[PDB]
RNA sequence: GUCAACCGAGCGUUGAUCCGAGGAUGUCCGAAUGGGGAAACCCGGCACGAGUGAUGUCGUGUCACCAGGCGCUGAAUAUAUAGGCGUCUGGGGGGAACGCGGGGAAGUGAAACAUCUCAGUACCCGUAGGAAGAGAAAACAAAAUGUGAUUCCGUGAGUAGUGGCGAGCGAAAGCGGAGGAUGGCUAAACCGUAUGCAUGUGAUACCGGGUAGGGGUUGUGUGUGCGGGGUUGUGGGACCUAUCUUUCCGGCUCUACCUGGCUGGAGGGCAGUGAGAAAAUGUUGUGGUUAGCGGAAAUGGCUUGGGAUGGCCUGCCGUAGACGGUGAGAGCCCGGUACGUGAAAACCCGACGUCUGUCUUGAUGGUGUUCCCGAGUAGCAGCGGGCCCGUGGAAUCUGCUGUGAAUCUGCCGGGACCACCCGGUAAGCCUGAAUACUUCCCAGUGACCGAUAGCGGAUUAGUACCGUGAGGGAAUGGUGAAAAGUACCCCG
RNA sequence: UGCAUCCGGUGAAGCCGCCGAGUGAUCGAGUGGUGGAGGGUGUGGGAGUGAGAAUGCAGGCAUGAGUAGCGAUUAGGCAAGUGAGAACCUUGCCCGCCGAAAGACCAAGGGUUCCUGGGCCAGGCCAGUCCGCCCAGGGUGAGUCGGGACCUAAGGCGAGGCCG
RNA sequence: CAUAUAUCCUGAGAGGUGAUGCAUAGCCGAGUGAGGCGAAUUCGGUGAUCCUAUGCUGCCGAGAAAAGCCUCUAGCGAGGAC
């Protein structure tokens, strides 16, 4: 799915279907969920592209921390 | 540094029938360097030999292909520049004509 | 023909001028060599040589 | 320079040509980057300068995009942000192989075929480095007082096993070895400091005891940064605590007073351009590399021959009888060889120190409780991957999705699982050597080819040629010792 | 190829022969010729080790065969010349063909084929004095032509960006 | 206020000029080809697939953009236009 950017969660790849053992390939993409972030010391609302694990920890740390964290590996 | 002096696009003259010719009407042709232009060789004419220049046309002149055991090979593009210079002009002698 | 020795010797300017004087010089000889009016066909190298020494020792004073 | 001469010019012991090193110049294209573009060609802006009677023209610089910092500004819109402007640092692309991580076929084999194999191959993608990766046990092992990072090699073993139990696939431990640095740092708890945010028995509360100020050693909390302090498994560490207690001085240690920590300076160690902090600096190694130089000994006789390097005979050198060349098998003719010398400069290894860092107010060894020991993690479930292991009783490892703990009487692994025991101490980082490879450079070797061979290419070679293109892709060596390459006459 | 021996510019190999030999593959330290520089033998070692066939590969050369054909639908001829040489080149005169073309000019494309001079062993389906062939030299001059420096279409590239 | 053989614009073409020139049938000798001189040049007819015409008429299938040009102001403006 849309590659996470807060924690970079990509897709896995792999194999699955069963009752042949046939193994067409597939992918295992993340839970990438449309998020509009907010930072309040500014109050503006920037839509990303971020995992649902990244959702949990980051109203575990709050959106201002982990903020800090992902603009210290610099992305977007 | 690099010093513009006019005579490095001037490289050399044309030495032909049609360039005797044309230096009894009183225009000289030149082999000038491919990358210039008229008005560049009309201003080096004219600090070189001191002279007023009416007008200055141009030809480029495709290398010939030339055979050989080898295969082919190819001479240089000439540029030539044809010089009419004005009506009295002083004119030159260096063509040894 | 002159040497790096005696080149060092002049200023700048008195180098730019003996650069002019041998673009001039190989303006003529170019043109004598298109003529037939040329003998030496190596004064053309020489004065390139000139040409080239004295473009060395502007830079050199340029640089260090 | 050469094919490859010829002509014409010249240069050179005042040291050329040539060889090596360092520099300079280095059009245009190309990442290509001022803009454009059918690559190598079209058009420019700005600044400076030249040139023009002025416009034209010329030259030198500079002008791409993106990221990251830094500074200014801060839209809708108020906070402010997005963004904009400026500047600085960097990237961009190429490269034969090797590496790491990902993605991932099919022909084929199974005498069909789909599982399976082929094969995690080919190919592709992203990335490097001179090596990489891995690596300092949440390991192995099995009750041996066991081993003790990792990698690689050999064995174990074509075994155990796996497998439409078919084709086939296929370990590990253990052992012997290479190399050895069984290496080093950190987060946490505690303090101290600074700072943001929210607040303030706003005083009996802010050092350690007691006095007095002070109006805060903030009453504080709380988050972050910084410095200490602490990096472990026999559990350790911290907080308390008690015995001993190697340097000196100063200033703080809320304040002055006795007494407890910190912080500067000084002798000294201890290390260092290293993983363990980082650069620069010099002096200096007959240390090395990048040019080369010297280097013994037959004009020997006779004979054959166009020619002796052949034969016969004389000598000689030999740290040199290696290999080639020279008019035919040459140690003694030549280049050279053995051997020995040689670097101004650059570069690389060192050494010595400047210098840098650290310890130095320090350690020593003990006693009993609270705190900490890496969290969306582990574990669990679902689907998968890969492990000998093809989902099987399937551990371990691992991706995604959910769910989701404990901090040592804790947790993980010891092939479902439980108990006991053992081992270890995850979720944080770094780490050389042994290992793989050769585009390229140097010196050499061949019971390798010797021109239909050997590289496709001894020759015009990725050329000519073919094809729109990707791409395909040739053939062509030998006179003679020396051109002495047949003057001149005759037929034409 | 290891070793040991032997031959060789007083002529090795290879090739062509003669004279011969062996049960066979084959041999010839028997001979001559050619030729010009390395070979023979024995004993071991190793093989890119033996071709007549693969509609095999490459080269060279035959058979067909001095055979077909010598590329339209217009048609050549005479004189004179040049020259070693002329059906073809040159000149002249005739004849004939095209004449919405077989004429003239451009674009695209080609790239010097243009012009002059010279040449004639290749090429030209014959020959060749000729040539779009070979050699050398020369030749393409733009403010107004066609284009750029002006404009945009389809479409392409595409800052940022979005998506992946 | 006007319906205008008004006005304006456009515009083939005619005529003039360009042109006392240039060119030419021909003539002179010269014969490689160098030159030199140079007549008349009015009338009609026919007649375009070309021009007026990016017109006009008709039709539906309903027929590029941008530059350029013109104009408008914003703005610049002490010199500037012709």
């Amino acid at each position: 799915s849309a590659h996470c950017q807060v924690t970079g969660r990509g897709p896995g790849f792999g194999n699955s279907v069963s009752h042949s053992h046939r193994r067409t390939p597939r992918r295992w993409d993340p839970n990438i969920q449309n998020k509009t972030y907010y930072l309040p010391s500014e109050g503006r609302r920037i839509r990303l592209r971020v995992s649902a694990k990244g959702i949990k920890v980051i109203d575990r740390d709050g959106i201002e921390a982990v903020v800090a964290r992902m603009r210290a590996r610099g992305e977007k | 540094a690099t010093i513009t002096d006019p005579r490095d696009i001037i490289l050399a003259p044309v030495i032909s029938e049609k360039s005797y010719g044309l230096i009894e009407d009183n225009v000289y042709t030149f082999v000038v360097h491919p990358d210039s232009n008229k008005t560049q060789i009309k201003i080096a004419i004219e600090k070189i030999f001191d002279v007023k220049v009416d007008s200055v046309n141009t030809a480029n002149r495709q290398g010939k292909r030339k055979r050989t055991r080898t295969g082919f090979g190819k001479r240089k593009s000439t540029k030539r520049a044809i010089v009419k210079l004005a009506a009295g002009s002083k004119p030159i002698d260096l063509f040894g004509a | 023909g002159t040497t790096p020795g005696e080149l060092r010797e002049l200023t700048d300017d008195e180098l730019k001028d003996k650069l002019r004087e041998s673009k001039e010089e190989l303006f003529n000889l170019r043109f004598q060599m298109a003529t037939g009016q040329l003998s030496n066909n190596r004064r053309l190298r020489t004065v390139r040589q000139e040409i080239a020494r004295v473009y060395t020792v502007l830079r050199e004073r340029e640089l260090g």
